[PDB]
DNA sequence: TTTTTAGCAGCAACA
DNA sequence: TGTTGCTGC
């Protein structure tokens, strides 16, 4: 009984500060022209039809915040709105959460202990009713009785926490206080509770009145905000990263709305910068203004000046969140500016860069995230020639501070060629793409762009939810050990999508292949072929047979071609190169099974059900397979572990305690658990001779169907409204061709719409598939390892029953979770029209429909439940399955490498080609990737293109064959031809360090090498450019790794350097060519002709094109063993 | 300050000769784009006499020290150029899609003089190899 | 006599453009 | 096959220009006058133009990293063999060719509109005497006649009388000159009241009658309507063609309106009801032509909804957040056609009207009218 | 403190 | 020869 007192003062002194930073805001906020506007009084009938009548302003809601008016909680508002350049305006509602109780006749007795125990901080109290999914009989209306406490701020509501943390912590391991079962809702976010709560949404259009936010929708496009976009130039040391304490920024560029402007620093840049332009394309314009500015602080004073001028309501960068902010942050803090009372920037509690009025796009998040590209292609280079098709100006970062003295015309020109390249990637990709998100999910731009999308997820089911008066669940916390069989868990999970490699090879149109057909599954096609084009005109056209004219001629050519490939079932012919794969695979398959978190129900629930009756219909079961990995060792052995750790004393983590030790016992349970995972692993090492057993149980759950329908709703819904925008999308298409072709008639509206549809629709997509995902997110709400495992098991039994249809009329090459790809005959039934008495045609792929009507008969679930009539009940059972194929192709050329290992494909690696001869799909392969050995992505640039070459498989591969050897020859001859430089050039690798500093002082190897042999000769991002050199003979590779950067310095220091590196005092040579291992360089390209062409040949059976690279022993042998 | 192109010798020229048919101008011209730095000595009269007869790799020319640096050799549109003894080059006679012009500034008498309107362009974007 | 050669660049590069003075031509 | 030579001495003076299709034609035409000329307004400053007869282009340079070789056939002088080496796929020598210049960039042409050079022009206000007065000031540029002056301009002859007809350029005494608006102005009253006193064909004027027409009353030492002035007033404010004038009515009468505005209503916000009467009053008798506020306010500004004041273009900022504040300043809350006129100096990018109008000032809606607020 | 999932290639170490 | 780690698909 001694500290009551002290924790009601911080409290007030928090929300005074919280006060005081609001103020600033508003200050800010005034001086960006987002003045506080307060809407007129009106006490009129509110009807948002006659919204035009309505009082107060209309706007398009562009950036929202949580804040702390006089404190209260509320939300402000920042409207580009119609018409003005912009205002604010702030809704204020209290934060509020549930307590659940146990039992629901002593509701009240909860009701007076906790007015009682929160009178410190609770504002009202109001008992309310919600569904509760995991109730028995709620699907009859029973709603669970909770106690809604509201505060007056968000402050108030953590304190309740605090305060109903201990006796939920009582309950739990030892009265009305036993009545309290949980804290319900409690840890949404505030700004998403009142974007939840008042339906209001950023890239929405919003009428701001005394009631709320009214949404508009005379209005779908989206205002034009002010779009500002930088990049930033600094110094930098010789093969170290600039360091803000030190280093000084050279020049700022930027565009603002497609005017270019730059600011130069004086002090490096050494003439005066003259206006110019740099447009890489007649599409992307670029004039620079220049601002030659005497010092570092005039160009930061410019740069802050001009910012408020322009009023920019979005600020765009690459990577800017973590070099360019913090340097220019760091650099106004050596110079006295306080950068967030300049323009209201500053660092988050994820020391990301934000601010009030203005949304920061880091473009290199939306690159992370949602670009789809693979992390070799993620710099803004690679983004630029594969986003926008061009190349950028591309300058060493080495000659960057040289050039500020010796040609800042060209430092200019790349400078302003990455500000241009970041401005157009921003506008023709992230700006459309997240404002449209932002239109459904309850965030601002700058959370929508950088939160996770397994959390956006989390959104669309909390808005859900919520408008169907759904109580969201608690996070799921998972459990800091389980057993299987005595045994301790180390990880569980379930059996992922299916994956086979089955041929390896090339595969060409032009080329002959053997087919050896089933007869049997011929017959069955003849037997399903009136049932299956009667479902691709019914289903897949959803069309009636009745109006289509020319069915019987269709169903008669179809039947000719397979009954001679029954007659003459093996064929030497061409191939139809395709590929088959499943529309929105998992989405599809959680839709056709009503699969969600929300119904996978245990006997217990079932059984506690009311609709639980003799010929239940509704209790659909279905099989997932479970995958366990566990430590050998059993529960004794564990005890036995257990015991020894108490015997033993731990440091304590928390540096805020006088004591320094601990025994086991007082560890958290997690601590323990690590500590005994890390002995098990040891004794299992020790007394098992493995550390880990693995184990597949296949296992079943029963999936209701009668379960209220809120998840799934949610994805037929979202499925059908993205539909919706690709048939919009179509019909925008044929609206941009119809009309005249005077570009500027006030049809550059239409063509940004198309844009926007377009957006809308690959946003439904990414949430779609996400969902799909989310579902899995360990830490998420509404979680569901199971179902998961279901719709996984579900999928792996779709693509295996199509492999081993189109195995026995085809040859399946390889399959990947829902896609496969595969040769079939150029006999083979394929392309279709039904033609409608309406002269319409409708489309059919017989090699689609086929599978299709399969799916159907073996996946439809017929047991599918939907609520007719919500006042008695009343459930109507129907037939329901949205699992399509679609078809692409025909395709040019297909290349599939092999293991070393005999038996082994490789999966997820090949190579397509489209009938023009372009590069169509890749998987795997290097190049695209930042640095790597510069000889293997000039080898991969020729060879790529050289497998259109040849009219069979055999002269393909020996099209292919001339450039390895020629390859080969530059080698073999030591490279002693061509330029000393270009050598250097190619057999360069080139790798990057993450952040050098003490990760460095850490690990050691040929880039650590390298760079610290850099140091040696001459912070976070360094280009480690080395060659492997001969000596010191039997030296490991990463001691052999010496910097380019050696044979350009003066003859006495390469001297000195190459002989000290390779342990030769006496080396007087000092070619380049005498010191590289030629051998090793040999062996990385023959490993590169080995993985993508001797394998695919050899691997399907053709004699070694490339005979300079052997084949591995294991290979050898298979190929002795083929022909014996 | 301004100055006339003079294009009436070239365009006289061109209304009196046939069209272009090869790569080669009838006036004989020919352009060449390599993706790198032809690295060559920075003196040639010391280095022009010390080549021996028998190679004629290195020849003189009306007072003018020339260097034989290489052989081309046309087959359809495929090219190939041959440098040194070391380096051989793979390449492709393209149409330009815009036909470039030569011109000339004669600065002696302010005078500029249209030169040659180019269509095709000989492109060798490849890593130099061995003759062989 | 023999030391003519090609320094190799990786890729192709083209420049920024730039305006043209009276004396940028002579 | 052709062997490759280089030469240790490249001419720079050979550089690459991009002849687009267009170029191409007018390449390829002996019709011209004057084919093509650079042109330029100083050596050290000013941006390059490639002028033709009619069109005109700015160059811009770009570089390139590579490494261009043009080569030019020749015939050696002295029969030469070379050794074979290790060389396949080598057919008979039959011409020779030598790479004599190393280029390292193009020059591209993007089509501009052309302005004249005014820097040594002076202006006439119709001085009696002017003569004197050239060497009453220290003009060391000369400019005898027209063309010479189109010769050392950025344009083309047609663009270059286009503007020098746009912009009222004529030549008094032999001295090229450029006239002021309101003796201009004065110069067309006094025209079209003789041209309607002598009852001639507004359509069908002609550079003597119309000149005989002004002049007959006064003596010549003191008439400054001259016969080049009376050449300018009709290649201003009429249409030629055997080549006649005639008058651009609508044309006429917004420049009356624009001069109206300069004169009386500079400095106070009348109600346009007054002024269109006395603008109206202005006129000599019988002049055919009708009047709206609307394009009079597509030239000046409105403090009020119904009231309309003189704005000259010229005194406006060239910053866009300046004169977007200024014209905000000039009346809080503005039309619409009103507005247009007065943001068209800013960005020549092309754009919505709407899009740097909220750039700067913003847009704010009503029943049917539109105003620009902050 | 915020956080979608599983299946697979292949280099390199060691059981 | 197999498992295990890590990166990156
Ligand atoms: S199967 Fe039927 S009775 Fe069982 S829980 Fe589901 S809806 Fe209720």
């Amino acid at each position: 009984a001694g500290n009551k007192y002290n924790t009601l003062s911080n409290n007030y002194a928090l929300s005074a500060q919280q006060l005081l930073n609001a103020s600033k805001i508003d200050d800010i906020d005034s001086m960006m022209g987002f003045e506080r506007y307060v809407p007129p009084q009106y006490n009129g009938r509110f009807d948002a039809k006659d919204i035009d009548q309505i009082p107060g302003r209309v706007g398009w809601l562009t950036n929202m915040h949580a804040t702390l008016v006089s404190g209260i909680s509320g939300v402000d508002f920042y409207f580009l709105d119609e018409e003005g350049g912009s205002f604010k305006s702030t809704v204020v509602y209290d934060p509020y959460f549930f307590i659940a109780c146990n039992d629901e006749s002593r509701v009240n007795d909860v009701e007076e202990l906790v007015k009682k125990y929160l009178e410190s901080c609770l504002k009202s109290l109001q008992i309310i009713r919600k569904e509760d999914l995991t109730m028995d009989n709620h699907l009859l209306g029973l709603q669970k009785t909770l106690i809604k406490l509201s505060f007056v701020n968000s402050n108030q509501l953590f304190e309740a926490r605090k305060l109903l943390r201990p006796i939920l912590q009582d309950n739990a391991n030892n009265d009305a206080k036993h009545l309290i079962e949980d804290i319900r809702e409690y840890d949404v976010p505030y700004h998403v509770r009142v974007s939840i709560d008042k339906d209001i949404r950023v890239g929405k259009w919003y009428k701001v009145t005394q009631q709320g936010f009214i949404e508009d929708t005379r209005k779908i496009a989206f205002a034009d905000p002010v779009v500002m976009a930088f990049d930033i130039e600094t110094t930098k040391p010789p093969l170290k990263f600039p360091d803000s304490a030190v280093d000084q920024i050279m020049m700022i560029s930027y565009m603002i709305d497609g005017e270019g402007f730059l600011i130069t620093n004086r002090e490096i840049i050494s003439e005066d910068i003259e206006d110019f332009e740099y447009t890489p394309k007649p599409e992307y314009p670029g004039f620079f203004t220049i601002f030659n500015e005497n010092d570092e602080v005039a160009l930061l004073q410019r740069f802050f000046e001009h910012i408020r001028d322009v009023r920019p309501t979005v600020i765009s960068t690459f990577n800017g969140d973590f070099f360019d902010w913090p340097f220019i942050h760091n650099r106004s803090k050596i110079h006295g500016l306080d950068m967030f009372d300049e323009i209201g920037f500053a660092p988050d509690a994820e020391g990301e860069y934000k601010s009030s009025y203005c949304s920061h796009m880091d473009c290199f998040r939306w690159v992370k995230r949602d670009s789809y590209l693979p992390q070799g292609s993620q710099g803004l280079k690679a983004v630029t020639q594969s986003k926008l098709g061009y190349n950028p100006i591309e300058l060493d970062p080495e000659l960057m501070t040289p050039y500020a003295f010796e040609k800042p015309q060209h430092l200019s020109e790349y400078s302003v060629s990455d500000a241009v390249a970041t401005y157009y990637l921003y506008m023709k990709y992230v700006h459309p793409f997240i404002f449209s998100l932002c239109t459904i999910i309850p965030l601002n731009p700058d959370e929508t762009l950088r939160k996770g999308t397994g959390t956006l997820c989390e959104m669309l089911l909390m808005v859900q939810a919520y408008q169907h008066n759904i109580l969201l669940p608690n996070k799921h916390t998972d459990p800091i050990e389980r057993f299987y069989d005595g045994h301790l868990l180390e990880s569980e999970t379930y059996v992922g999508g299916h994956v086979e490699s089955l041929e390896a090879g090339v595969f060409r149109s032009d080329l002959k292949n053997e087919f050896k057909i089933d007869p049997s599954a011929i017959d069955e096609l003849l037997q399903e072929l009136p049932e299956a084009l009667k479902f691709s005109v019914e289903v897949e056209n959803k069309s009636s047979v009745d109006k289509v004219t020319n069915f019987e001629e269709i169903k008669n050519q179809i039947t000719q071609k397979l009954l001679e490939l029954k007659e003459n079932n093996i064929r030497n012919e061409l191939p139809l190169i395709y590929h088959v794969d499943v529309a929105s695979m998992y989405p599809n398959i959680m839709t056709t099974n009503r699969l969600q978190p929300d119904s996978i129900k245990a006997e217990r629930d079932c059984a506690s059900c009311d609709f639980n009756r003799p010929g239940k219909t509704c209790a659909r079961k279905l099989k997932w397979a479970w995958r366990g990995e566990f430590f050998p060792s059993k529960m004794d052995e564990y005890n036995m572990i257990k015991r020894a750790l108490q015997n033993e004393t731990f440091p304590n983590k928390n540096k805020f305690s006088k004591k320094k030790v601990l025994t086991f016992d007082e560890l958290s349970y997690a601590d323990q658990v690590i500590h005994i995972k890390k002995r098990l692993t040891e004794y299992s090492r020790k007394v098992y001779h493995r550390v880990k057993v693995s184990e597949i149980v296949e296992r079943e759950a029963i999936v209701c169907q009668r379960e209220n329908p809120f998840y799934v709703d949610t994805v037929k819904s979202f499925r059908d409204r993205r539909y919706e925008f690709k048939g919009l999308a179509k019909t925008w298409k044929g609206n941009l061709s119809k009309i005249d072709p005077s570009d500027k008639h006030a049809r550059d509206e239409a063509k940004k719409m198309i844009v926007l549809y377009d957006s809308l629709q690959l946003a439904h997509k990414v949430i779609l598939n996400s969902f799909y995902g989310y579902v899995m997110r360990k830490g998420s709400r509404w979680y569901s390892m199971e179902m998961a495992g279901i719709t996984c098991l579900t999928g792996a039994t779709i693509i295996q029953m199509a492999r081993a249809l189109v195995e026995r009329v085809g040859r399946p090459l390889e399959l990947d979770t829902d896609g496969i790809w595969c040769i079939l005959p150029k006999s083979f039934p394929e392309t279709y029209f039904f033609t409608l008495e309406n002269g319409k045609k409708l489309y059919l792929s017989y090699p689609c429909s086929m599978l299709n009507y399969r799916v159907h008969q073996k996946f439809t679930n017929h047991q599918y439940q939907e609520l007719k009539d919500p006042l008695n009940y009343i459930y109507e059972t129907h037939s329901e399955n949205t699992i399509f194929f679609e078809v692409d192709g025909p395709y040019k050329a297909m290349i599939l490498p092999s293991s070393k290992e005999e038996g082994k494909g490789i999966k997820k690696r090949y190579a397509v080609f489209n009938e023009d001869g372009s590069l169509a799909e890749l998987k795997g392969f290097e190049l695209k990737r930042r640095g790597e050995l510069q000889l293997i992505k000039n080898f991969q640039s020729d060879i790529f293109k050289v497998f259109l070459e040849g009219d069979t498989l055999e002269g393909c591969y020996s099209a292919v064959a001339s450039v390895c050897n020629r390859w080969l020859d530059v080698l073999d001859s030591h490279g002693l031809m061509l330029e000393d430089e270009d050598l250097v050039s190619l057999i360069c690798e080139n790798r990057s360090m993450s952040k050098t500093l003490k990760e460095y002082e850490g690990q050691k190897s040929t880039s650590i090498t390298t760079a610290r042999r850099l140091g040696d000769f001459l912070d976070k991002g360094l280009q480690c450019k080395y060659i492997i050199s001969s000596k010191p003979f039997n030296a490991p590779v990463t001691e052999r790794a010496i910097p380019v950067a050696i044979f350009s310095a003066d003859i006495p220091i390469k001297r000195s350097f190459l002989r000290r590196w390779t342990l030769d005092p006496s080396l007087e040579d000092l070619d380049i060519r005498t010191i590289i291992d030629w051998g090793y360089y040999r062996e990385r390209l023959g490993s590169a002709i080995q993985k993508i062409i001797t394998i695919p040949a050899a691997l399907q059976g053709v004699s070694n094109p490339v005979p300079r690279v052997e084949h591995p022993d294991w290979l050898k042998r298979k190929i002795a063993t083929k022909e014996d | 300050p301004s100055v006339d192109i003079d294009a009436s010798q070239w365009q006289k020229l061109t209304q009196s000769r046939e069209k272009q048919t090869t790569v080669i101008t009838p006036l004989g011209m020919m352009m060449l784009e390599i993706q790198g730095e032809l690295e060559l000595p920075k003196d040639f009269a010391s280095l022009a006499r010390r080549d021996s007869p028998n190679e004629g790799r290195f020849s003189e020319q009306d007072g003018e020290t020339l260097i034989r640096f290489g052989s081309l050799q046309i087959d359809g549109e495929r090219a190939t150029l041959f440098v040194g003894k070391k380096q051989r080059l793979l390449g492709k006679v393209t149409k330009l899609d815009v036909p470039m012009g030569i011109m000339h500034f004669n600065s002696k008498d302010n005078k500029v003089e249209l030169v040659d309107v180019m269509k095709y362009k000989v492109i060798f974007k490849d890593r130099p190899l061995p003759i062989m | 006599t023999v030391k003519i050669w090609v320094k190799y660049n990786e890729g192709f590069s083209n420049a920024v453009r730039k305006n043209v003075t009276w004396n940028n031509l002579w | 096959s052709i062997n490759l030579h280089s030469a240790p001495e490249y001419d720079p003076s050979y550089k690459l220009i991009q002849l687009t299709p267009e170029l191409l034609d007018i390449i390829q035409d002996p019709v011209q006058n004057h084919q093509l000329r650079f042109k330029s307004l100083d050596k050290d400053k000013s941006e390059v133009v490639l002028c033709s007869h009619d069109k005109t282009w700015v160059l811009k340079q770009r570089k390139h990293s590579n490494t261009v070789l043009l080569m030019r056939e020749f015939v050696p002088e002295q029969p030469i063999t070379f050794d074979e080496t290790l060389l396949f796929g080598l057919s008979k020598p039959y011409m020779d060719v030598v790479g004599f210049a190393k280029t390292e960039s193009e020059f591209e042409t993007r089509e501009t509109h052309g302005e004249l050079n005014l820097n040594s022009v002076p202006i006439y206000n119709g001085e009696l005497d002017f003569s004197d007065k050239i060497m009453k000031r220290s003009s060391t540029k000369v400019i005898g006649t027209l063309e010479e002056l189109l010769e050392n301009s950025p344009c083309s002859a047609l663009e270059g009388i286009s503007k020098w007809h746009k912009i009222g350029g004529s030549v008094k005494d032999g001295v090229l000159c450029i006239l002021s608006q309101d003796f201009l102005f004065k110069a067309l009253h006094v025209l079209l009241m003789s041209a309607m006193a002598e009852s001639l064909d507004l359509q069908h004027l002609n550079v003597e009658d119309t000149h005989h027409a002004v002049g007959k009353d006064i003596e010549d030492e003191f008439n400054p309507y001259t016969r080049e002035i009376i050449e300018t007033v009709l290649n201003k404010f009429a249409v030629q063609e055997n080549n006649t004038w005639r008058l651009r009515i609508p044309f006429i009468a917004q420049w009356y309106g624009i001069q109206a505005l300069r004169k009386y209503v500079s400095g106070i916000s009348m109600p346009i009801d007054e002024f269109l009467i006395k603008w109206k009053s202005l006129f000599p008798p019988f002049f055919p032509c009708d009047i709206d506020i609307d394009m009079l306010r597509g030239y000046h500004f409105k403090p009020t909804d119904k009231t309309v004041q003189y704005i000259a273009k010229s005194t406006l900022p060239m910053d866009p957040k300046e004169r977007f504040k200024v014209l905000f300043r000039l009346q809080s809350q503005w039309d619409l056609e009103d507005i247009k006129p007065l943001i068209e100096e800013l960005n020549s990018r092309g754009m919505k009207i709407d899009s740097f109008i909220m750039k700067y000032a913003r847009r704010k809606r009503l029943g049917k009218k539109t105003v620009v607020t902050s």
